[PDB]
């Protein structure tokens, strides 16, 4: 829908959406700059991630709403309405999936291109899994398990301990375990064991470095205080 | 609890 | 597009897309609503009007926000935008002044259904005259000053000057005169005297109707305030 | 400055 606009005019757009608080516009703007078929810089990796954030966190604020009204009740209209939110959320989240699959991670090459994608692909398995009731619940499970562990696998040999991205990648897996998997044990480790290592290498930082990853770290411990 | 917030660039 | 649905079951529906903060939901099933045909009561008419209001205060946040940035830069990618959202815009109000006129008014009897219509008319046409700038804003303001004036004609006659209805047509009417009109001395006078007469009718009122009153006299004196 | 903010029911 976007293929008549120019890259660079859905990138400014995108930015501009974000501005006025357009995320559904922004997704799209982003979906058309993916869909050109070259790779995205940094900066444009963010803009899609923050576009798609938005949109599907209303939607799963939304689905929480709804959902908790449904299992109060238990007419068939808290039913009906809780069962369409939930497809427009899983429909977005397979829009996002289907645009890493093609064909964002099979072209993404450098450490930090390829975790940020195999982190979303994660991330949006397991907004899929938070509404998962079927027969593919656990196979939703397991892909983004999968993701995940890839993305920690590169982490953890391509970068410091102390860098945004294996950071983020950490707290969210580890949320996933807390959340999705049923293992806060294995959560929680992982939450200190990233803290720690983290902890000893933000004497290689700059200012502004630091206060990028001390932002994140303190995420993994309002996490740690909120599970022990 | 808190996954990383991701809503702002 | 809610043809297939029952009038209760959309009503229903809008109460808890209130609740998940889905307004534009909400606004689809109330349009659904009017559109089969019957009355609204008083509980419904509210519905209408906080969808909707929503709906498009979302949208004159994004415009306001694009204005001031193509202000700013006075590519088209930002007049480009500015006006996507500026049509979508006035495709929600002329939606909503469609239902009004098809066929809201014409089968309002009682002051308060016909006063609460006419104050829509009269809100939605002013949204229209924010971002009009063509050959047609200076009818769009009479349209707007128009409706907003049988409002209160009727409204003076039928209402006690305390009233809810009448109050909150006319802070928007005073509204109007200073944002729109260009007529701020109007405004003060509209706003002052309006508080001055409730002022004189609370003592009429029970406890809640008097919480009811006193909290649109207090948005008054606020714009009172900012205005002299 | 403010009209009637409507956008509770
Ligand atoms: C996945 C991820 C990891 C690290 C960061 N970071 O802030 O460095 C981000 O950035 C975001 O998108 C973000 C983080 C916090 C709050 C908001 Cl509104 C956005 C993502
Ligand atoms: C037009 C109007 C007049 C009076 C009231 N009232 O609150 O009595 C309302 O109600 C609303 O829709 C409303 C008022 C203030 C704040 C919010 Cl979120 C809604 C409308
Ligand atoms: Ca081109
Ligand atoms: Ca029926
Ligand atoms: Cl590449
Ligand atoms: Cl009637």
């Amino acid at each position: 829908a976007m293929g008549s606009m120019e890259r660079a005019s859905l990138i400014q757009k995108a930015k501009l959406a974000e501005q006025a608080e357009r995320y559904e516009d922004m997704a799209a703007f982003m979906k058309g700059a993916v869909e050109k078929g070259e790779e995205l810089s940094c900066e444009e990796r963010n803009l899609l991630s923050v576009a798609y954030k938005n949109v599907v966190g209303g939607q799963r604020a939304a689905w929480r709403v709804l959902s908790s009204i449904e299992q109060k009740s238990n007419g068939p209209e808290v039913r009906e309405y809780r069962e369409k939110v939930e497809t427009e959320l899983q429909g977005v989240c397979d829009t996002v999936l289907g645009l890493l699959d093609s064909h964002l991670i099979k072209e993404a090459g450098d450490a930090e291109s390829r975790v940020f994608y195999l982190k979303m692909k994660g991330d949006y398995y397991r907004y899929l899994a938070e509404v998962a009731t079927g027969d593919d619940k656990k196979r939703i499970i397991d892909s983004a398990r999968s993701a995940y562990q890839e993305a920690m696998d590169i982490s953890k040999k391509e970068m410091p301990p102390t860098n945004p991205i294996r950071l983020g990648l950490a707290l969210n897996f580890s949320v996933f375990h807390y959340e999705i998997a049923n293992s806060p044990e294995e959560a929680i480790s992982l939450a200190k064991t990233t803290f720690d290592e983290a902890m000893a290498d933000l004497h290689t930082l700059s200012e502004d470095s630091y206060k990028d990853s001390t932002l994140i770290m303190q995420l993994l411990r309002d996490n740690l205080t909120l599970w022990t | 609890a808190g996954s990383i917030p991701g809503r702002r660039s």
